[PDB]
RNA sequence: UUGAUGUCACGGAACAGGAACUUGAACAACAUCGUUAC
């Protein structure tokens, strides 16, 4: 009877969300009070201060990253003499995820866990050579899976992220946030759950402004805003 | 982005019952051959004064409070 | 600020007399003429607590009115910012307010349905702007004059249907007193 | 549709103020379909 919106706690649904209640919102439509009645009595997370929402502008702007060294590729292309193309790699199904897997009753007790992190590990040794992950067998070139061309390990990119307006605390956890410790990795791209994707970000110097006039590189307060 | 002939602006009026329901793409793809509204003067006139009357269906659409464009400095002396 | 007070209104809200169907009905016009200009009260970015019973009595409000669209609403909240925009300090915020009083409510005196109200404020604001034009040509400024004129039409639109106000006949009088000193014919 | 002895209207810039902006990893694993038998 209820949708999927009423099966976690209300204070774990997006502010500034969608109406799931029985009653149609349609009908007070050319008012101006009907955006009062999407918006949590509180306010705004954590996350929806300093990454933006609507009707609120972020204060932190990514950036393009851009490769420095040759590419080196996995798979080397099919036109010898020439180091900017790589070559062909056939991937599995990789169909979409059931959500009656983790909620599998109807009634009242089962809640919505949590976010859904992929696993690290090696299975891409797999691939490359054509097999399956699970069974050993071959992979057929079925009208479903796709065939991409694919960077190796050891490759070097360069972004910049600026931000205005943080906190001392905030900047602290998003540099805890962009550099984990020592032993741990992120994970972006395509095909998470086969191994495909592992980066690891390190932190170049970080430029402060004092005034319009002087910019003041701030190396050297790291240590205390991840501490606060 | 499919191709097909599925707007979501141009393409509004489009059921699976009774599939000769018209939609505003076949409405103006009727009315843009019409032996009368063939030269240039015509059909300029048309869309105009077309998009005056739905704009002025548009306008009084609202519930709330209402502010006029300009009205104030009249001066003729 | 202006998003709890709409709450503690529509907590005590009992749909039948006209004092608490007012105040709702000011509050929800105070924090969308809030919202027309840009102030610092643009922050707040909150909501209602409590959903299904606010949304049944704000729909309740919204559908309840329609049959008793008198003037009742707008006129008296006009009537009030006007009346608070006389008692001011220094010209400056009393030439903004009115021009503001001038620019909202224009528009809902163009109908059949006219409140008496309505077309007196207006009229009273036509005329308060009109004496507060600072002249620059050695000579008086034509959109005083033309102040006085729109004051003259709006209360010669109310006293056509009557014979006697004793409130807008004084309006007429006044400002026709106005036209004479300033170089005009009566 | 003017009236004569007296027209600088080529005697007068439709001018002046307002960021089409804000939010979004091209990503992905568990089934689908209903009845048989006493």
């Amino acid at each position: 009877d209820r949708m999927i919106g009423k099966r976690m706690s209300a204070d774990l649904r997006p502010c500034h969300g969608d109406w799931v209640e029985d009653g149609d919102l349609s009908a007070l439509n050319a008012y101006p009070e009907k955006r009062l009645l999407l918006r949590h009595p509180k306010g705004l997370c954590p996350a929806c201060r300093l990454f933006g929402t609507g009707s609120y502008k972020g204060r932190v702007r990514f950036g393009f990253a851009s490769l420095e060294n040759d590419p080196e590729w996995l798979i080397p292309g099919k036109n010898p003499g020439d180091p900017f193309h790589g070559g062909p790699v056939m991937l599995s199904l990789l169909e979409r995820p059931r959500p009656t897997w983790s909620i599998p009753g109807s009634d009242n007790k089962f809640k919505v866990p949590g976010r859904k992190f992929y696993v690290h590990h090696h299975a891409w040794k797999t691939i490359k050579d054509g097999n399956h992950p699970t069974t050993g067998k071959a992979i057929e070139q079925s009208p479903n899976n796709r065939t991409v061309e694919a960077l190796a390990g050891g490759n070097s990119f360069s972004f910049e992220i600026a931000f205005e307006n943080l906190k001392e605390w905030e900047l602290g956890l998003l540099i805890h946030s962009l550099q984990l410790e020592k032993g741990l990795a992120h994970k972006l791209g395509m095909a998470k759950s086969m191994g495909f994707g592992s980066v690891e970000i390190d932190v170049e110097s970080v430029r402060l402004r004092k005034d319009w006039k002087q910019w003041r590189n701030g190396n050297s307060e790291i240590p205390n805003w991840l501490g606060k | 982005h499919d191709g097909k002939d599925d707007h979501y602006l141009w393409d509004i009026g489009k059921k699976k019952k009774d599939e000769n329901s018209v939609t505003i793409r076949q409405i103006l793809t009727t009315s843009a051959d019409t032996k009368e509204l063939k030269n240039a003067g015509k059909w300029r006139e048309f869309c105009e004064k077309l998009g005056e009357a739905l704009y002025l269906k548009s306008k009084d659409m609202s519930g709330g409070l209402k502010i006029t464009r300009r009205i104030l400095g009249d001066a003729e002396f | 600020n202006p998003i709890r007070d709409i709450q503690d209104r529509l907590k005590t809200a009992k749909f039948d007399n006209k004092d608490d169907m007012m105040n709702l009905a000011s509050s929800l016009y105070k924090y969308e003429k809030q919202l027309m200009d840009s102030s610092e009260a643009t922050l707040c970015q909150q909501g209602l607590s409590n959903r299904p019973n606010s949304f049944s009595q704000l729909s309740q409000f919204r559908d309840s009115d329609i049959q008793s669209k008198a003037g009742g609403q707008t006129g008296k909240f006009w009537q009030n910012e006007y009346e608070a925009c006389k008692n001011f300090q220094t010209h400056k915020e009393r030439r903004e307010t009115l021009e503001q009083i001038i620019r909202f409510l224009q528009n809902g005196a163009e109908e059949k349905d006219a409140d008496d109200l309505l077309l007196k404020t207006l009229a009273r604001a036509y005329f308060h702007r009109g004496l507060l034009y600072r002249p620059k040509g050695f000579s008086v400024p034509a959109r005083k004059v033309e102040a006085m004129k729109k004051a003259i039409a709006y209360c010669e639109i109310i006293l056509d249907k009557n014979e006697e106000e004793s409130e807008a006949l004084r309006i007429w009088l006044y400002a026709a007193m106005e036209l004479r000193r300033c170089g005009e014919e009566y």
